[PDB]
RNA sequence: UGCAUUAGCUAGUUGGUAAGGUAACGGCUUACCAAGGCAACGAUGCAUAGCCGACCUGAGAGGGUGAUCGGCCACACUGGA
RNA sequence: GUACCUAAUCAGAAAGCCACGGCUAACUACGUGCCAGCAGCCGCGGUAAUACGUAGGUGGCAAGCGUUAUCCGGAAUUAUUGGGCGUAAAGCGCGCGUAGGCGGUUUUUUAAGUCUGAUGUGAAAGCCCACGGCUCAACCGUGGAGGGUCAUUGGAAACUGGA
RNA sequence: CGUAAACGAUGAGUGCUAAGUGUUAGGGGGCCCCUUAGUGCUGCAGCUAACGCAUUAAGCACUCCGCCUGGGGAGU
């Protein structure tokens, strides 16, 4: 069954990302929509809505390509893992991409991105690198 | 003074103090546990109690502990 | 596999063999025992020198039967053209075995216990046993 | 203008009736050690013909290597069917750090200072093709400023 | 010295003047022995490397043991590696003697350090491979003063680079500051060198 | 540290009481009472090994070694006092 | 009467080892004729051998130079970093199911994991950086840094765990 | 007894990712349109050493299990 809900949302961007799609679709959660909001305010996608449901909440979400049809998102990668969970310290926060790409951490300050984790001396669970 | 190390576990018969460690190579966390003979003074304790326990000097060839407190009962 | 099957069954390397087995043993006397020592070269006896003929190639390659002193039987390759062994000769035996003679894996010393240098060698003389001209 | 690099000649034989009949293949990098590489491939019963037909085929597909001060923008792998380089940014001082046909690849870019490591098939085709491949997914920090519509100082 | 065979011959087979003049590539500028006017083909990548390592050796005339050990010694101080290290071949007493002048050839300067001839700060110093700091005084030892081959040398004003400071009366140098890529010889390509030191 | 092509081990054994004993707690020893204790998280058996700081190698993660110097342990022809 | 220093005399006592077909820097001649031999691998030698032996020349090192043995590397060739399983080695013939591993959404709570400080400790020597003494250098000395899955203690609460 | 080329030579679970066209068992709406669950063919993206696979993946991901580490010796 669904084991790593994180992970499935990360797969729906790279597979939508993959055929150019518009937007997507896919049931809501707390860190979801918390994810959703950092790639937003990141600049790797366009918009996040939230539509309300009886069962658990849909996140929309907006891709975005630039010029010539080029994908802002050029790759998702999950990290930590249910069966093997990563954790790091602020003075050891990966960069990703040189600095180029975001690393997602989930620490006691919220989820924020690995610049604002060493800005914060705060480490934490690394969610997914995004670049 | 000095403090002595405390434990928390459940009667496996009438203590087991399950803990984990960390795998040098791949570092998940597995599951152990190991079993503290204990001193329950008057039998109070039974199977399956969730206790506490404290260090002391041995009371017999394998007796390090001795039951302080019962936490959650049978 | 899973970082649990990992974790329930972890990896191992391929036991590496060495080429010269003869060369990494000892034995003791009194206990009768073999022990484990990896020497450079051992002493021998030959037991029965003579010739032997190649795998394409075709040659007589000259060689020993050698007892070391750990008491195992070897054949060893005598390097050079002439040789002065015989029967219960004492060699000192390296290790290199000789590609096209199969059952021989390891080299005599020239030059060392009763080999003899190679006559009239005068280019690479000390992997021959050998000494200076003049 | 281009320099060129011959990586690899081999001889290649079709059979036929009779014997076999032999062919000369060339494997050529160009580059202008100014951010432009590119190869190309030609085949020939002699070599020099063969040569100058894989730097003809080279030069029209000459790629664009984003750099920073003689440097990559950032760790990359590059794979091509079974052949995949690594490559890594390192400090000035450092020289191309490279094992085969990706320091012809490396260097007729321009590079001079690079850590590669090549995992994978060392066919030298795929070899290069592998390295034009990661050369060819680099990007910059002005590009990606301009895709995440942020200015380069908030990309840190 | 160390290596006493033919600097011809040696410069010669690297395509390099080792006397800094240009005297030995004169006549046959291809490498000695019987297969010299007979033209070879190209270099390897290997052979390219240390082609380039021994252009720098056999110019400083130091064995490879010693040439390494400095390279890694090079290799430790902040800056690039190949410039650090032809710095400090130029800081050798034996190569300080022969840029201030006070010998012939850079085989003459070895041996006037190897004999004791020499003084570094006022005292004196018996290794070609002293390593001379920027501020340091070389001058020659008092008996040594008015020896034909110093007082030859000492006449014949050659270009004293602009990070060494001599005076030619007082027979005595100073070690202003450390060399430029640029004040140290242009025919050495040091990125072979430390490639040849990565394989 | 290996070996499951080693799965059962233990009967002072595990706990209690008392006495004795020790610098000292204690099955440390004995007497009586009870039937516990250990083990697939590998008991037990066999084999191998003194352990560590360090040392060699490696980009690192690791892999390999314990001569020399220092810490700890054990032993002194073999075994018992 | 050692180190060291001073004076006198003399280039006079003081260079060898391996390699040179490709990998791999460095080639010619003669002898030999699948012999004798070479060989880490590819392989070389059966009458025009740059691979055998010698000679000249050359290359690499040098008071050393080669060989053997052993360990790490190259080896992503046990792959956590960092591999695979249609046909190359590799999906149990297929169920049911125990331990274990893993597990949907939200709120409150906790604080074991996680994060972040404090304190103690991780001897000395060593490694690395800096400086000083040895004519230099080795080496020696001094001052730092590093190394814990360490412990104790104060905070945080997103994630994993507990209620 | 417990083995077969016991084969799709393709472990199970879950989700996501163009289309076209047959067929089996249903459902909804106006013979056609939509929709479930099977079973076939063709074919993008992607993957592959290639052959090919391709919503019945050999694509993109997470969880658990089984298995591999040159050939022969020897499934001895
Ligand atoms: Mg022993
Ligand atoms: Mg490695
Ligand atoms: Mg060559
Ligand atoms: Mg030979
Ligand atoms: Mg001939
Ligand atoms: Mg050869
Ligand atoms: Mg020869
Ligand atoms: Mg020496
Ligand atoms: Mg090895
Ligand atoms: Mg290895
Ligand atoms: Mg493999
Ligand atoms: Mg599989
Ligand atoms: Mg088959
Ligand atoms: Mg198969
Ligand atoms: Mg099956
Ligand atoms: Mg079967
Ligand atoms: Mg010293
Ligand atoms: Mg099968
Ligand atoms: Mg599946
Ligand atoms: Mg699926
Ligand atoms: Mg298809
Ligand atoms: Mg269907």
């Amino acid at each position: 069954t669904m084991t790593d809900p994180i992970a499935d949302m990360l797969t729906r961007v790279r597979n939508a990302n993959m055929v150019r799609h518009e937007k997507l679709e896919l049931p809501a959660s707390n860190i979801k929509k918390e994810i959703a909001e950092i790639l937003k305010s990141e600049g790797f996608i366009k918009n996040v809505e939230y539509v309300e449901d009886d069962k658990q909440g849909v996140l929309r979400l907006f891709l975005k390509y630039g010029q010539n049809d080029e994908r802002v998102i050029t790759g998702l990668k999950r990290i930590s893992k249910p069966g093997l969970r990563v954790y790091a310290k602020a003075s050891e926060m990966p960069k990703v991409l040189n600095g180029l790409g975001i690393a997602l951490v989930s620490t006691s300050e919220g989820v924020i991105t690995d610049k604002e984790a060493r800005k914060r001396n705060v480490g934490g669970e690394i969610i997914a690198y995004v670049w | 003074r000095n403090d002595r190390k405390v434990y928390v576990g459940k009667v496996v018969s009438d203590v087991l103090v399950e803990t984990y460690k960390t795998h040098k190579l791949y570092g998940k966390r597995v599951k152990y546990s190991k079993k503290y003979k204990t001193h329950d003074e008057n039998n109070s304790a039974k199977l399956g109690d969730i206790v506490k326990i404290q260090e002391t000097r041995p009371l017999s060839a394998t007796k390090r502990f001795r039951l302080v407190e019962i936490v959650e009962e049978s | 596999p899973t970082i649990n099957q990992l974790v329930r069954k972890p990896r191992q390397s391929k036991i590496k063999k060495s080429d010269s087995p003869a060369l990494n043993k000892g034995f003791n006397s009194k206990k009768k025992k073999f022990t484990d020592l990896n020497s450079p070269q051992k002493r021998g006896v030959c037991t029965r020198v003579g010739t032997m003929t190649p795998k394409p190639n075709s040659a007589l390659r000259k060689y020993a039967r050698v007892r070391l002193s750990n008491n195992i039987e070897i054949n060893a390759y005598i390097p050079g053209i002439g040789h002065n062994l015989q029967e219960h000769s004492v060699v000192l035996v390296r290790g290199g075995r000789v590609k096209d003679l199969p059952g021989v894996r390891y080299h005599i010393v020239r030059g060392a216990l009763d080999t003899s240098g190679v006559d009239g060698r005068r280019q690479g003389r000390s992997l021959y046993g050998t000494k200076k001209p003049k | 203008e281009f320099e060129e690099r011959v990586v690899t000649i081999n001889r290649v034989a079709k059979v036929v009736k009779g014997g076999r009949r032999f062919r000369f293949t060339a494997l050529v990098v160009v580059g202008d050690k100014n951010g432009r590489v590119g190869f190309g491939t030609g085949k020939a019963q002699e070599v020099p013909e063969a040569i100058k037909k894989a730097v003809e085929a080279a030069k029209k597909d000459l790629v664009v290597v984003p750099r920073v001060e003689g440097t990559t923008p950032h760790t990359i792998t590059g794979r091509y069917g079974s052949g995949s380089v690594f490559m890594k940014p390192a400090a000035p001082g450092t020289g191309v750090i490279a094992g085969g046909p990706v320091r012809a690849v490396l260097e007729l870019a321009g590079i001079t200072d690079i850590l590669s490591k090549s995992l994978g098939s060392n066919t030298p085709i795929n070899m290069v093709r592998a390295t034009i491949d990661g050369l060819q997914n680099l990007k910059n920090a002005e590009d990606v400023a301009k895709l995440r519509g942020k200015t380069v100082e908030e990309l840190y | 010295a160390r290596f006493r065979g033919s600097n011809w011959k040696k410069s010669r087979r690297l395509g390099i003047s080792l006397s800094g003049t240009g005297k030995e590539l004169e006549k046959r500028p291809y490498a000695p022995g019987q297969h010299g006017p007979n033209q070879r083909k190209k270099l390897s990548e290997y052979g390219l490397q240390l082609r380039e390592k021994q252009k720098l050796r056999y110019l400083y005339g130091m064995t490879e043991r010693q040439f390494r050990n400095t390279f890694d010694i090079a290799g430790k101080k902040f800056g690039v590696h190949g410039e650090n290290f032809m710095i400090l071949l130029a800081s050798r007493l034996d190569a300080v003697v022969y840029s201030l002048g006070l010998a012939r050839t850079r085989r003459q300067a070895r041996q006037l350090v190897n004999h004791g001839h020499i003084l570094v700060d006022g005292k004196r110093v018996d290794i070609p491979s002293y390593s001379v700091k920027p501020g340091q005084t070389i001058s020659v030892r008092e008996k040594s003063q008015k020896l034909n081959i110093i007082v030859e040398s000492v006449e014949i004003n050659n270009f004293v680079p602009e990070y060494l400071n001599f005076d030619a009366d007082s027979l005595t140098g100073t070690f202003v500051r450390l060399p430029e890529r640029s004040e140290l010889p242009a025919e050495i390509n040091e990125q072979l060198i430390v490639e040849y030191y990565s394989r």
